[PDB]
């Protein structure tokens, strides 16, 4: 429905997964946008054909809206819903203060029904980090960011490799097993519920096997026992250090019994084991939630 | 999340679904022609080792956009690439490039991105669309046990129904992979549409019972018809080579 003519470029924003995304206002309704501008040669990337038909089906409280589609011929804009900051930012704001338990609390259950809500649509979003998950000045968080998202069909089958952020990055994913499934967005949400707590990113590697190694020392080296088919799966290797687990209590210190049991839940090895998104969210862990408008900006 | 999608794909290949009588309002194309395009879409596929749902989504990609656009017989197959461009940038990890595209149609590269661009623009973007590769592939957790032969042959019908417009333009996806469940199940090992799928999908043998009966022509006739590269496709081992099978002469319904 859209032209144009009608937004105010206000400022950039950044580069996501493509393109780039501007802050916008619409002339004519007031409203602020963002605006993902995609320069058009294998024509339109698949990446933009990806995040466009899966936005169009998701439309969901905690899912960033897409709004329109301006189509040129030499460019392509996705006109968003305009969302504040995103949590990495607000995390370095909070510094010193912390970021308070009901905030935590508030975000995480968002977190989850933004992502039950994609995977009940056979949809995956692997990228969840820090920085493609933004926050409004009224207390909602939201999924962005779904460039690397896809239709997955049921039971799945083999898909990209190359997939999530290293530090947000599932143990099935770096020991290359032929399938992976919701779990993987489920690891990375456990990820960042520890670095909402901590402020700190919790397996922050730089090489794939340093990754593993950072995963293994915290929630000990897995085997047979913890999750069967490990020790056959593609790049597992007998040489692999074998680290004790360690108590939970030292993983997230500042976490209640619930909390932990969660986090637990949301970080085993075996993706079979992982709770869903839609379990967690009868968690005991939320059971006095709320939604607390950010205590700033 | 298995009954969830599952109802969700019920809702949306509703909404996915091509205009049934399409080909009637189309002045210079006919069924048989989009047979050709079909089949020949299929060569495209086992050439660039494209998966299955590719090709269905490719199929439906065209019927929507031949529902609402009239097309000249030398474009077909400009749209057929396109589609099938698009179904490739959405469903694989590995793309075919469109220079790639280019070189098996001639038409240029400026016409086939030019194409793609419409061809987004007719389906406003709307392109994960239900298919009966992604119905299948839910039934298949059914069997007790899992059976090779029933998968591929199953996949093999379902397949089959993309060339043929008429009938297979008025069943929707979850009603043919139903058809070509049971017609696999039964070929291989006689038994039938179980009562589990019965549960899942609210449909019989009785609801199944129309569609059914085409594709059991389609199959006693896939020998003979005009169109091969299925059949062709299918004698690969990697399909087990069950479009050499013997289709049952009856299946007493
Ligand atoms: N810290 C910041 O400065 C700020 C201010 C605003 C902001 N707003 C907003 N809204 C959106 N709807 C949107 N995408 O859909 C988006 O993408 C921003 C991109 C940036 C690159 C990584 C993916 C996310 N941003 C986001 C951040």
């Amino acid at each position: 429905p859209g032209s144009m003519e009608n937004f105010q470029k206000v400022e950039k924003i950044g580069e996501g997964t493509y393109g780039v995304v501007y802050k916008a206002r619409n002339k004519l309704t007031g409203e602020v946008v963002a605006l993902k501008k995609i320069r058009l040669t294998e024509g339109v990337p698949s990446t933009a054909i990806r995040e466009i038909s899966l936005l169009k089906e998701l439309n969901h409280p905690n899912i960033v809206k897409l709004l329109d589609v301006i189509h040129t011929e030499n460019k392509l804009y996705l006109v968003f819903e305009f969302l504040h900051q995103d949590l990495k930012k607000f995390m370095d704001a909070s510094a010193l203060t912390g970021i308070p338990l009901p905030l935590i609390k508030s975000y995480l259950f968002q977190l989850l029904q933004g992502l039950a809500f994609c995977h009940s649509h056979r949809v995956l979003h692997r990228d969840l980090k820090p920085q493609n998950l933004l926050i409004n000045t009224e207390g909602a968080i939201k999924l962005a960011d779904f460039g690397l998202a896809r239709a997955f069909g049921v039971p799945v089958r083999t898909y990209t490799h190359e997939v999530v952020t290293l530090w947000y990055r599932a143990p099935e994913i770096l020991l290359g097993c032929k399938y992976y499934s919701t779990a993987v967005d489920i690891w990375s949400l456990g990820c960042i519920f520890a670095e909402m707590v901590t402020r700190r990113a919790l397996f922050p590697g730089d090489s794939e096997i340093d990754q593993l190694f950072r995963i293994f020392r915290t929630l000990g080296t897995p085997d047979e026992v913890v999750w069967p088919g490990v020790t056959s799966m593609p790049d597992y290797k007998p040489s692999f250090p074998k680290w004790a687990r360690q108590d939970f209590s030292k993983v997230v210190p500042p976490l209640d019994e619930d909390g932990r049991s969660l986090l637990s839940q949301m970080l085993h090895y075996d993706p079979n084991k992982r709770i869903s998104a839609k379990a967690a969210l009868a968690h005991p862990f939320f059971q006095d939630v709320t939604k607390p408008v950010p205590h700033l900006r | 999340y298995h009954e969830d999608i599952h109802t969700y794909l019920r809702e949306m290949e509703v909404k996915c679904k091509p205009k049934v009588g399409y080909m009637k309002k189309q002045p210079d194309i006919t069924n048989s022609m989009r047979a050709i395009l079909v089949d020949w879409l299929v060569e495209v596929g086992e050439e660039y080792k494209l998966q299955n749902e590719t090709l269905h989504l490719a199929v439906n990609y065209i019927d929507r956009f031949l529902s609402s656009m009239s097309v000249l017989r030398g474009k077909l197959q400009l749209v057929g690439t396109a589609a099938m461009l698009l179904a490739s940038k959405f469903e694989e990890i590995y793309p075919p490039e469109v220079a790639e595209f280019v070189y098996i149609t001639t038409y240029t590269k400026k016409q086939v991105l030019r194409m793609e661009h419409l061809v987004l623009k007719v389906l406003t973007f709307d392109l994960a669309a239900p298919t009966v590769n992604q119905f299948l592939t839910q039934y298949f957790l059914h069997q007790q046990p899992a059976n090779c032969k029933v998968e591929s042959l199953a996949m093999f019908l379902g397949e089959l129904s993309l060339i043929d417009a008429d009938p297979y333009l008025k069943y929707l996806p979850s009603v043919i992979a139903g058809a070509a469940f049971h017609l696999a199940l039964y070929t291989v090992t006689g038994q039938s549409w179980p009562e589990s799928l019965i549960r899942k999908t609210g449909y019989t043998l009785e609801s199944l019972k129309p569609c059914l009966m085409d594709l059991h022509q389609t199959y006693l006739k896939a020998p003979q018809h005009a169109q091969q590269s299925i059949r062709e496709k299918y004698k690969n081992s990697k399909y087990h080579g069950v479009s050499l099978l013997n289709p049952p002469e009856t299946l007493n319904l």
